[PDB]
Formats: C-alpha cells, structure tokens, sequence
C-alpha cells in the first residue's frame, strides 16, 4: 500500500548460495571459510539493496559507505533469521542453501553461543508473529542503526532519514503499540549479537593464517578498517531502549 | 580501499 512498503518488497534481494562443499566434513576453516564468502557474497547484495532504498541517495557519499560497513553484520543476521524462520521454523540456521548449521555445525564452528542468540532471534520472529511487512521495514532501519559518535558527514539527512523509516514501520502497525514495544526491543536484541559476531570475526582475521580460514579480499578490509572502530567505541548503535 | 572503489 505505501509506495515504502511497495518498494521494500521490490527490492528485497533473492537467494544467495555460499559455494560450500557439503562433502566434505564439518571442520573449523572449511566451515568458516564459507560462512566468509558468503558474507562478501551476501553484502555485494546489501550495497545494491541499499543503493535501491528510498532516501538513500539523500546522504553523503561517505555516509552511505560508512553506514553499510558499519551495519552489514546487523542486517545479514536479521535475514539470517527470517531466513532459518521461514524455511526450516528456527530448527536450524539456514545461512544459504547449502550451507544450513546444525548443532553439529554450530560446535564445529567454534561460535555455538552465537549461533544459539541467532537460533533464538530466529523464534522471535516466530512467537511474535512477525509478518514479511514487519520484517522489510525493520531490516530497512538496522542500516540506519549504527552511527559513529563523531556524527556522520550529513548527520541532519540521517536523523531524517532514520525518522521516516521509524514512521513507516509505524504505519505498517498502524495494547497494539505494545507491538512497538517488542518490534523495538527484538530489534534492539540484535546488535550484542552483531557484536559478539564482531569480536569474534576480527580475531578470527587476526589468526586467520594459523588457521587456514579463508577471508575473501574485501572482507578482511572492512573487518580490519571498520570493524574495529565500532569494537574500540569509536561507532556505536542506536538503541531504542537504554 | 577495495570496498570504496567497488562502491563507486
Ligand atoms: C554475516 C555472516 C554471513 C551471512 C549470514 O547469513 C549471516 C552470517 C553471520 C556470521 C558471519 C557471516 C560472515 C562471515 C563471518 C563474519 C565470520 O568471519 C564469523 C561470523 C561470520
């Protein structure tokens, strides 16, 4: 009904394979080596998904970059989610096709804490009845969740930006915005994951040769340049709840 | 930085 909603729909990225060899055994570097693929992977599809949202363009060209570097672990989670949600109901993570983590795989990935906080978002969307239109918009505003405390370049444009983003989610609801409340909160749920996924990538990149596990080239920038401006404070999330 | 070409 919105032009927003309209859009979101549109634009809202396909199916993303990993390239992952399911015969081989479960092992640390295999596993993790394709989980990073996939993020490169998954992320060329956050830029062109990005770029296609509305307002987007408003901002500065640095902020744009700045807000997707910052924000891409949030967003792939969040889909992760909904993805594992909708196609196996929260019983497995359902990163790509053919790279679905079981317990097993969960252990073997060294990250099964992670991966529990991720299986749990994943329920969320289930015992709160998350509906796809609820799910596009909230996703749409996990960009605008992650700002450097320096402000960005046209800190004026976000605030607007990440205002009317808030106000459609608003008005895909519009007792009831006790909704709010939980859509807020499960949203706020997901950057101490993103976070513990942070810390555990980059040190993953620091040991990344003693371990053979495989960064793909632009990866092993963003996790070494930008990552760590949000590890050491520099960048931080907007909550919606203290 | 590759990311920033890439993004341009
Ligand atoms: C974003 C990805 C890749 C895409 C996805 O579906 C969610 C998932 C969450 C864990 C990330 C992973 C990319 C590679 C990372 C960053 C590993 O280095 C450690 C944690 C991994």
């Amino acid at each position: 009904q919105p032009i927003f909603l309209n859009v979101l729909e549109a634009i809202e990225p396909g199916v993303v394979c990993a390239g992952h060899d399911n015969n081989q055994p479960d092992s640390f570097a295999a596993l993790l080596s394709s989980l990073n693929e996939l993020g490169e992977r998954q992320l060329v599809h956050v830029v062109k998904w990005a770029k296609a949202l509305p307002g987007f363009r408003n901002l500065h060209v640095d902020d744009q970059m700045a807000v997707i570097q910052y924000s891409w672990m949030g967003l792939m989670v969040f889909a992760m989610g909904w993805r594992s949600f909708t196609n196996v109901n929260s019983a497995m993570l359902y990163f790509a096709p053919d790279l679905v983590f079981n317990e097993y795989r969960m252990h073997k990935s060294r990250m099964y804490s992670q991966c529990v906080r991720m299986r749990h978002l994943s329920q969320e969307f289930g015992w709160l009845q998350i509906t796809p239109q609820e799910f596009l918009c909230m996703k749409a505003l996990l960009l605008f969740s992650i700002i450097p405390v320096d402000g960005l370049k046209n800190q004026k444009f976000f605030d607007e930006l990440r205002m009317n983003y808030i106000k459609e989610l608003d008005r895909i609801i519009a007792s009831c915005s006790r909704r709010f409340y939980q859509l807020t909160k499960l949203l706020d749920s997901v950057q101490p994951i993103a976070r513990e996924l942070h810390q555990f990538t980059f040190d993953l990149l620091i040991k990344s040769h003693m371990v053979s596990v495989d960064f793909p080239e632009m990866m092993a920038e963003i996790i070494s340049v930008q990552v760590p401006k949000i590890l050491s404070g520099k960048v931080k999330p907007i909550y919606f709840h203290t | 930085y590759i990311f920033d070409l890439f993004y341009k």
